[PDB]
């Protein structure tokens, strides 16, 4: 019943500005923080910042401090993100993701593709392996290494092609609601693992880890898993 | 700080192991597997703030009372080594109880396993506070009668150990068993009725009443009963759901009753030793 519905795609010229909409439903809007995430084509996820609909306060990743502006419309349960002075580097899919107390993301919008065309006139997360291919029924292990202690504030996400990520594990070992028992998270300090027992055909896709211990929140580069 | 950031959450988004009282609708700490975040939250406003501070302050208070009692002049007692040992056991029971309580309430939101370990320590501490409080009390009450004093010590220790064992059972920590927990611990404190009848039969109404045992015992029994009733019934948050999330919910009032209960009990047994001092150790 929780849904985050984003505005449609945008094809804009360099130097323009766009406003992405995120319409939240199925819960009290002010109760949780809303985060904005960017994903360049064939790239990893990047944290833009977070917005508190209740306080009106926002924290931006320094990389986007001059690029993004977050706003809200409490009445209509909608969060907005203004992107200004658009360049070719800004071509990406932008997501809004909802927090649940701490910044692990149980809910994501479908994503808004922003295409910049002129045709008409800090904790590092090291993920490993970067890619792997395995047969159905086998076991796979993806590891995650943090440049600093993240005190078990880690989440694992699975992302199918053309789709938004979905949480598998949060708080290093807590299996998210509706996720099969095949998935298990472990680790502590700076070293974490995601184990997928008995691989299924639906398990292909990209896998990401995320730390939410220290701002700016960061993701690992991802692991592309292919099923034979 | 920008490390371990969190916001309170409504009761509906809590995992199962954190759903203790559904009359506390908002202000809950989210699950946080960091002891650093948990201990930092003592300085934050949430559903556990009052529970932490009442037993954090109560703990240091009894520790200062216990140290000061230990250094009282030896002339003031009929038998200071023995008397300090009995009071020492009471203070120990009160301090372990309050310490386990404030620590459990602090690390409650950590994880299911940490919460499970500290809830068992929390429950076990209540029994220790009750077992320890009988020691100075049976000592002065059966001062001249050693056979019942010895028997009643075995009974409170055997009943206390059974409560500690039952506190290890995972069903006992469930919200459905709230009333069972009130019954077990209330029974343990009320079992003091058996040695009380024995004292009254042996010494009479005038003696039990002249020495303030009877007035002080009625008050202790009152604190137990109203304290257990508030806890089992979730009063007043049952009558104002979402209005007592931070202040004066049942668990918080109960915590206050434990500290007050322990002080009134200390006061009662402290008067018994002063009386034993005035009449000497003669039997
Ligand atoms: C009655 C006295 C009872 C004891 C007093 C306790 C007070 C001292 C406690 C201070 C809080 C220190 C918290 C520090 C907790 C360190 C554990 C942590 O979160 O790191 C785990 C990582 O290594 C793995 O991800
Ligand atoms: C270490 C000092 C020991 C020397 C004193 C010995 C003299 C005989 C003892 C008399 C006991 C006096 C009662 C004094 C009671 C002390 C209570 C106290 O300090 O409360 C704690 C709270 O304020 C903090 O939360
Ligand atoms: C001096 C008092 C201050 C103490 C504060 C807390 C100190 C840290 C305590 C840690 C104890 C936690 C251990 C108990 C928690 C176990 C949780 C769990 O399920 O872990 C996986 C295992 O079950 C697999 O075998
Ligand atoms: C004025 C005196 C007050 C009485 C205090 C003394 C009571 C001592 C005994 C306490 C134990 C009572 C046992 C009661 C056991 C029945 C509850 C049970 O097992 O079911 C739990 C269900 O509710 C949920 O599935
Ligand atoms: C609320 C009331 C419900 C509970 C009812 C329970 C009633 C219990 C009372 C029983 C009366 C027994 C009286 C028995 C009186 C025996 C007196 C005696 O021989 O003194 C012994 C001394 O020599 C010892 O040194
Ligand atoms: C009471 C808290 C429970 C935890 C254990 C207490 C600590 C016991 C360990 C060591 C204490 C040894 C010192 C014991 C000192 C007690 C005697 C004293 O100093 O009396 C002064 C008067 O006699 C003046 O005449
Ligand atoms: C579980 C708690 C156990 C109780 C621990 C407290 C033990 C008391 C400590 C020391 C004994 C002090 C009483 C001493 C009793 C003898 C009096 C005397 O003349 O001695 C001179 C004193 O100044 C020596 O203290
Ligand atoms: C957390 C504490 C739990 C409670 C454990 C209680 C253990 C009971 C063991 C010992 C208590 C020490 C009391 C000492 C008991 C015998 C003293 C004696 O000789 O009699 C004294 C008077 O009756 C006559 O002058
Ligand atoms: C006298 C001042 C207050 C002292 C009261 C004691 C406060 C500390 C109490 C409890 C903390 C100890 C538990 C800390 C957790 C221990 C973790 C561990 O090694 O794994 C699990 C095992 O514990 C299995 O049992
Ligand atoms: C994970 C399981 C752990 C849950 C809680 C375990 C139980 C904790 C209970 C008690 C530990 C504290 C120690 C309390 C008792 C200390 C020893 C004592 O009572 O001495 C008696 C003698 O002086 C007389 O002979
Ligand atoms: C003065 C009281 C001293 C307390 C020490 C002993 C406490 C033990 C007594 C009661 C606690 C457990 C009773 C709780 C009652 C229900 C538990 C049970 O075994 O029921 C099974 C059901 O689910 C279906 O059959
Ligand atoms: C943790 C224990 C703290 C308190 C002390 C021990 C616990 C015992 C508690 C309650 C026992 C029930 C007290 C009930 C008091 C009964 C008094 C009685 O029958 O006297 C008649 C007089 O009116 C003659 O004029
Ligand atoms: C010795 C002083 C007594 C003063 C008030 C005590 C009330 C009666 C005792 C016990 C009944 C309540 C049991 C509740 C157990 C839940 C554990 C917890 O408190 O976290
Ligand atoms: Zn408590």
């Amino acid at each position: 019943e929780v849904l985050l519905q984003q505005s449609g795609p945008e094809l804009v010229k360099p130097g323009a500005s766009v406003r992405i909409t995120c319409k939240a439903s199925g819960y009290t809007f002010t109760d949780f923080n809303m985060d904005w995430v960017k994903q360049s084509p064939g790239k990893s996820l990047e944290w833009i910042g977070d917005f508190n609909p209740n306080s009106g306060g926002s924290i931006y990743n320094q990389k986007f401090k001059d690029k993004a502006t977050f706003t809200v419309d409490k009445s209509s349960s909608t969060a907005y993100m203004e992107l200004r002075s658009l360049t070719f580097e800004d071509t990406a899919v932008y997501y809004c993701a909802r927090e649940t107390g701490t910044a692990w993301f149980a809910y994501w919008g479908q994503g808004t593709l922003v295409t910049v065309s002129a045709a008409g006139g800090d904790i590092q997360m090291t993920q490993s392996p970067a890619s792997l291919s395995a047969s159905v029924g086998e076991t796979v292990t993806i590891t995650c290494r943090a440049s600093g202690n993240i005190h078990n504030f880690l989440a694992w996400y699975q992302q199918k092609q053309g789709k938004s990520p979905q949480v598998l594990v949060y708080n290093a070992k807590t299996l998210a609601d509706g996720v099969p028992s095949r998935f298990s998270g472990s680790g502590s300090g700076t070293q974490y693992s995601l184990k997928i027992n008995s691989l299924q055909p639906e398990d292909f896709g990209s896998y990401y880890c995320q730390q939410f211990w220290s701002t700016p929140y960061t993701f690992g580069g991802g692991t592309k898993l292919e099923i034979n | 700080e920008f490390e371990g950031r969190w916001r309170v959450i409504p009761h509906d988004v809590l995992p199962d192991w954190l759903k203790d009282n559904d009359f506390l609708l908002h202000g809950h700490r989210p699950p946080m597997p960091s002891f650093r975040a948990c201990f930092k939250s003592i300085f934050r406003i949430h559903t556990e703030t009052g529970n932490i501070w009442t037993h954090l302050l109560g703990c240091v208070f009894f520790l200062c009372l216990g140290i000061f009692y230990m250094f009282r002049p030896n002339i003031s007692f009929v038998a200071p080594l023995q008397e300090k040992v009995v009071f020492g056991l009471f203070f120990l029971g009160a301090i372990l109880c309050l310490s386990f309580s404030w620590l459990f309430h602090t690390v409650y939101c950590h994880s299911e396993g940490v919460s499970r370990l500290f809830s068992k320590l929390d429950y076990s501490g209540i029994a220790l506070l009750i077992m320890g409080s009988f020691v100075p009390w049976l000592y002065y009450s059966f001062y001249c009668n050693p056979q019942p004093c010895f028997i009643y010590l075995i009974v409170i220790c055997v009943l206390g150990i059974a409560a500690i064992i039952v506190s290890q059972w995972d069903m006992f920590a469930t919200p459905q068993y709230r009333g069972v927990r009130a019954g077990v611990f209330l029974g343990l404190g009320l079992s003091g009725i058996i040695p009380t009848l024995h004292y009254v039969i042996s010494e009479g109404f005038l003696k039990a009443a002249t020495i303030g045992q009877i007035g002080w015992l009625m008050l202790m029994a009152s604190l137990y009963i109203t304290g257990a009733a508030l806890y089992a019934a979730r009063i007043p948050e049952r009558f104002f759901p979402g209005k007592c999330d931070i202040w004066f919910h049942s668990h918080q009032l109960f915590h206050i009753f434990v500290v007050a209960g322990a002080f009134v009990h200390f006061h009662g047994v402290s008067n018994l030793q002063e009386f034993r001092f005035m009449i000497g150790g003669g039997c």
